[PDB]
């Protein structure tokens, strides 16, 4: 078992209308744990993964969130000028942490200004990169004041891996409970040809294969994937298309390999 | 480039007259700020809900809206889609595969 904890947040000048202008998604093995928004300024599990949450943890998450809200706003009213500014800007940080199998741990913080790198911190070796020599100058600032190495050596490798395995036993129900994909293959004319196109609906969790089989054998070079995309409940989509001639449309499979099959299943249309 | 790239999706497999529910994935676009509208023959379809704003490990942002419906044989479903690198708003049909 190899597990990560992942925060992902945004600062935004102009979210567009409604929308809060800060926000922080977490995750645990590509499953949403809790949110939180400068709208409701309050950090909250998602109760489906985690239905028996204690206030005083959340709390703590709440406070902890709206100082990364403040200091997000201090950063957007402050790089733009100092990058040279006019239109619209965004900030965003990722960090978090990993348990290998093994039990080490890996610890990540990245940030970046109007969606391109700008600075990150190393645990192992407490080292900041800057992207850019304008980043460059708050990497100066912040490894000569010698404060923010020390407390996120500890937010990364003492508090997120706390945290990851707190949420990993709280959530252990929803985190295992596998789900099955249901898979649809499907085929339409057009042009004289026939474009076949398998559907993985509706499955837990996230890592999937779809493959393009004709005569037992792979077609890889002539398939177009869509691509791993959510479903609001938590499960996943994926999908997999390939172009024959009408004539051989009966002589294609798909196969779909997924943790919940014990043997990869082959779909035909 | 940093325009939306879309996809329209039923969380079921569809069949006519089944209670479903309608998604539109947007991803790899910058800025964040977008517009996302399902509807049905034009018409946006009630009670749709968007996801919290949130980026891909490339720092691209994407956003998730899904709305309950109950596909009809004889109706469009599709996904508008507005943008800032989009001169003019973007409409994906849905593939219903019936
Ligand atoms: C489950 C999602 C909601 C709860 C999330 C928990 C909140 C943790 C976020 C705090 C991190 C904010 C720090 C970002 C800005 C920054 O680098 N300030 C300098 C510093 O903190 O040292
Ligand atoms: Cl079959
Ligand atoms: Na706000």
């Amino acid at each position: 078992g190899s597990h990560s904890l992942r925060y992902f947040l945004t600062g935004m000048t102009d979210p567009g209308p409604g929308m809060p202008r800060f926000v922080i998604v977490g995750y645990v093995d590509d499953k949403i744990f809790g949110t939180y928004n400068s709208k409701s300024r309050t950090a909250q599990p998602i109760v489906e993964m985690l239905p028996q949450e204690d206030q005083e943890h959340w709390d703590t998450q709440t406070q902890k969130a709206q100082g990364g809200e403040r200091d997000f706003d201090w950063n957007l009213n402050r790089l733009p000028e100092r990058y040279n500014s006019k239109g619209s800007h965004t900030m965003q940080m990722m960090f978090g942490c990993d348990i290998l199998e093994d039990g080490s741990i890996r610890g990540y913080d990245q940030y970046a200004f109007d969606g391109r790198d700008f600075l990150a911190f190393d645990m192992d070796t407490m080292t900041f990169t800057a992207a850019d020599p304008v980043a460059e100058i708050t990497k100066r600032r912040w490894e000569t004041e010698g404060t923010y190495a020390e407390r996120w050596k500890h937010e990364l490798g003492t508090v997120c891996v706390q945290n990851l395995r707190r949420y990993l036993e709280h959530g252990k129900a929803a985190l295992k409970r596998r789900v099955q994909p249901e898979v649809r293959v499907w085929g339409k004319e057009a042009d004289g040809i026939l474009t076949l196109s398998c559907h993985a609906h509706g499955f837990y969790p996230r890592p999937i294969t779809i493959s393009w089989m004709k005569d037992g054998m792979v077609r890889d070079q002539e398939t177009r994937w869509g691509g791993i995309v959510p479903n609001s409940d938590g499960t996943y989509h994926a999908s997999a298309a390939i172009d024959v001639l009408p004539e051989d449309g009966d002589k294609y499979w798909c196969r779909v390999e997924h943790a919940s099959l014990p043997q990869p299943g082959l779909f035909s249309w | 480039d940093l325009t939306p790239k879309v996809q329209v999706y039923s969380r079921f497999p569809a069949s006519a007259g089944t209670k479903n529910v309608l998604n539109c994935f947007a991803a790899g676009f910058h800025p964040p700020k977008i517009s996302i509208t399902l509807m049905k023959d034009g018409v946006p379809m009630e009670g749709a809900q968007y996801s919290d704003m949130s980026f891909n490990d490339d720092w691209t942002f994407q956003r998730l809206v899904h709305a309950d419906f109950t596909p009809s044989s004889g109706s469009t479903y599709a996904c508008k889609v507005e943008h800032e690198t989009l001169k003019e708003p973007q409409v994906y049909k849905w593939d219903p595969e019936f």
